[PDB]
């Protein structure tokens, strides 16, 4: 079960001892705040509530994302391509442009330049440890000398790992790739056809266990959920870059491979340098061939339909939400808060004029609307009629606030300024409860022997002696 | 975590490696009559460890359950874990650093290894796809927190 | 899919697979002696052909040049090719998205391929940053003024 | 190919693979501040089980551990399982010869297994020596040999 | 019995890993469109050089090939290196460690990375089929059994 073998869906919850990864509420769902658990009755638990008003959409539809390392040398392409994904197919190959000729599609011009001189990226910057761990012992037991750890050298470094060091990341440029037109605010339209998403990728609502054929469960309809770059990707936006190589390189980027480097004397002391004796191989009489019948493609090959499926829910919906907890967090201390370093404020003005939700005068609603909601989903699938345009403001979005909101004022019960920690929360206490330490499996049994019985509690005849690999 | 040197966030990749792994074939010789990409059954967990004063140990439990027609083929289970200095974020870029930029240079990892365990039990090549963990959180914490007025009186 | 499509790009990643992989380690147990981060040269080239209609494969070669003091450590560099759909796209941007995006997509699992053999080689792990050949080979397409007009018979 | 080499009454391994493989560190962030003071444990298990016509399996569980008190560094096992197609041969000869001969065998594939799995968690590499159960198979049989078709070049 | 030194054979495994690593796959997609019947036809090169004082290295190439004649499916190639110590002059004694011994405790290792490299390619699983290099040592008589020298030729 799960539509689609080739998924990941998510994971159950963020990382806790980062902190607290949910905003507070005070009208749960409603802004209007309607308000009515019927009244000795509750109806259904809902405990999720406002977790439907949180956003909504926005699955395969990327606003935003990054990865770089020490160094990243980039510039963003002019193409603006909108990727998306979808293998195997199993009937019609692909359509479009019958000749795929690139300018050099075996390289005559060559994309790289000769390694012996700046190509364009040279530096490196990372960090790592190889190992050892030198047995010891034949006879009897074949492996026990602790051996591994000679004097440690100078090498730990400490500041081989350096602290990140970007700078450009914040006062430069952002992602912020669908800069345009959002029939949402936030998501949807602007570039591609955004999370799509044909229909909520439940498969089974939940689990659903065992279900009748393959045919609804991923193996007959594999139309994937968009996936691979669904909405854009490789838009033109600079990732900061900042460690850049240029020719001033020259220190290491002279040539320290290729000729070796600098210390080349033509056969230093590593080819026969180190052999004296020893005239082994000349000959075997032992071949390898097949000894028996074999096939390679017998089997054991078929195409994996990759998807990006999130699916709603993953094994079980728990209670997403951390408010306040200590309340008087909400007064703070000295600590001001209120500054943000650099924020946007909001899409740009005079955008979306509220036009397409609007809403309704429903002071007073009756169980009328709350059921026919559930039928008007009909009326939902001919999308905003009204294709709000790309509606630009004076002020460039970050500049848009022209006073900044001052702290303490600003209660704000949910930024740096904050206390108790995390107010306990939860450490590796339910990594038990994670089918751990418990004989949860075991294959299913022995399935006993056949052209022998081997039913002995001693395996061999052998208490073989241990200590020959340690931590 | 205080403000003296936080400035805003405090990131560092220090170690990538696996600190757990499972893999049971109840039908491990039983693969030979069948030949197709078995039936995928994929489950997930959060589990981490504090090091030091902004130092956290963050893991992605990736458990894969196959099996071929209506029998298990093989199950198998990765612990990706990695020593990260990740703490002080806030706001919207906090989902967008451990929801983006740190699970798309794991996922190679814990992906390559549980197709290591399947490969090594000599099982039908299976290996998945990279998904995108970073608007799907983002979503969940989206909730008029755009524009923080607050309003409750002074202090 | 494939049919029902609309006036817009589309483009489908079909399969992602090594055709070609390298670990060269001459000095291998001479320079075991030395432990630490092997300085790395982050090398890149690429090759092609069409042998699919529609639909081209790309061959990103990532190469690791990597030195451990007066020596060469280790030499790798992976062919890491894809099968990728593209139709929609006209002019020198057509090409450029398989001559730019798509190797990009392959690189974090040529960084993968490469982490392994130098760990199988008890080299210290070596995790690629990440780098944008995009731009390099951006200018190699406007620098080509060959023009078969159609030829492409063989490849 | 057409040479199958099938000395009349034949031991041949048509299949060699990881059906179990287990690890466990808990301490894997851990191993650095603790004591380099590891109690490593070894453990010996075999079994056997029918799979088809003249188509037998012998499993090999070796168990690797590293413990210090409570705290375990990390665990490694691995039942190397492997199919062995045995038979024109009984009595002693085959008991032994799958018994006993079988599992050391599968024991450089154990080791093989155990050695990556470990250095999957960054931890450091174990070597096992060999031993020669080829030369004690035959010593026990009749040392003199004969009767039973060995599996033997020009010499 | 006072052993107090007694360097009767020095035998200590070092490290095993890989040296040299290749795989190629020119008709890798073309795969899809032809007879799926590949003449897999094996290789097996060797090589052997001492290092350092009583420690020698031991190589053993596995070269596995798949082409149906001109169409080539694919290629894989993995020099497995192991150093062992090993020292006293050991002669026909030696000549079972490096000639024999190691040939099957590089196998696992040298087969994995094929069967990985494969796998890699994206391709049905090939595991290279056993060879009893000791097996051949060990029938056959080594006149003077092996003799260490022995400095005192007494005690």
């Amino acid at each position: 079960m799960k539509q689609s073998t080739i998924a990941l869906a998510l994971l159950p919850l963020l990382f806790t001892p980062v902190t607290k990864a949910r905003t507070p509420e005070m009208p749960v769902l409603e802004n209007r705040a309607a308000q009515g658990d019927i009244t000795a009755p509750g109806g259904a638990r809902r405990l999720t509530g406002d977790q439907t008003a949180a956003l909504r959409d926005s699955l395969s539809d990327k606003p935003a994302k990054n990865i770089i390392l020490l160094i990243g040398d980039g510039m963003g392409d002019s193409e603006i391509t909108a990727a998306r994904n979808y293998a195997e197919g199993a009937g019609g190959f692909f359509k479009g442009i019958d000749a795929l000729p690139l300018t050099g599609q075996y390289t005559h011009y060559a994309l790289n330049k000769k390694t012996g001189k700046p190509d364009y990226v040279t530096d490196s910057a990372a960090s790592a440890t190889a190992w050892s761990t030198g047995v010891k012992t034949y006879n009897g037991a074949l492996g026990v000398d602790i051996h591994e750890k000679d004097h440690p050298t100078i090498l730990e470094m400490a500041k081989a790992a350096g602290l990140a060091t970007g700078n450009v990341s914040t006062a430069e440029l952002q992602d912020a790739t669908p800069a345009a037109l959002v029939a949402h605010v936030t998501s949807r339209k602007c570039y591609g056809p955004s999370a799509t998403s044909e229909k909520c990728p439940g498969n089974a609502l939940e689990k659903g266990g065992k279900g009748s054929i393959t045919e609804q469960l991923l193996n007959a309809r594999a139309d994937v959920t968009l996936g691979g770059g669904a909405k854009t990707f490789a838009e033109t936006a600079t990732a900061g870059e900042w460690q850049g190589k240029t020719l001033r390189e020259q220190a290491q980027a002279r040539g320290y491979q290729l000729v070796s480097d600098a210390a080349s004397l033509n056969s230093v002391t590593e080819a026969n340098q180190q052999k004296p004796l020893l005239g082994l191989f000349a000959d075997g009489n032992m071949p390898v061939r097949w000894l028996g019948p074999k096939a390679t493609y017998h089997g054991n090959i078929d195409k994996p339909a990759v998807t990006c499926t999130p699916n709603p829910q993953r094994n079980d919906s728990v209670p997403t939400l951390a408010q306040m907890t200590d309340k008087a967090i909400e007064l703070l201390s000295k600590n001001e808060k209120g500054f943000f370093l650099q924020v946007e404020g909001a899409s740009i003005d005079k955008q979306d004029h509220a036009a397409n939700p609007c809403g309704q005068i429903g002071e007073t609603v009756d169980l009328d609307e709350a059921v026919q909601r559930a039928l008007e989903f009909a009326k939902k699938e001919g999308n905003t009629l009204v294709i709000v345009t790309a509606d630009h403001a004076h002020a460039s979005q970050i500049v848009a606030p022209d006073t900044k909101a001052p702290g303490l004022t600003q209660a704000l019960n949910t930024k740096d300024g904050a206390v108790m920690v995390m107010s306990y929360g939860n450490s590796e206490e339910d990594s038990q409860e994670h089918t751990g330490s418990q004989l949860r499996i075991a294959a299913y049994g022995p399935h006993a022997a056949n052209v022998v019985g081997l039913t002995d509690q001693t395996d061999l005849f052998y208490t073989m002696k241990a200590a020959l690999g340690l931590k | 975590m205080s403000e003296q040197n936080n400035t805003e966030m405090t990131f560092q990749i220090q170690r990538i490696y696996t600190k757990d792994i499972s893999f049971e074939a109840p039908n491990a010789p039983h693969v030979f009559q069948k030949d197709w990409q078995p039936e995928v059954k994929l489950d997930l967990d959060t589990a981490s460890s504090q090091l030091a004063d902004d130092v956290y140990e963050v893991v992605l439990r990736v458990t894969v359950t196959a099996s071929l027609g209506e029998e298990t083929a093989f199950l198998c289970e990765v612990q990706q874990g990695g020593i990260f200095s990740i703490a002080g974020i806030e706001g919207t870029q906090m989902a967008h650093c451990l929801g983006a930029y740190c699970p798309n240079i794991l996922f190679p990892y814990a992906r390559e290894c549980i197709t290591s365990m399947v490969s090594r039990g000599t099982f039908p090549q299976l290996n998945l796809a990279p998904v995108n963990f970073d608007a799907l959180f983002m979503n969940y914490l989206q909730q008029q927190a755009g524009e923080g007025t607050e309003e409750h009186q002074d202090a």
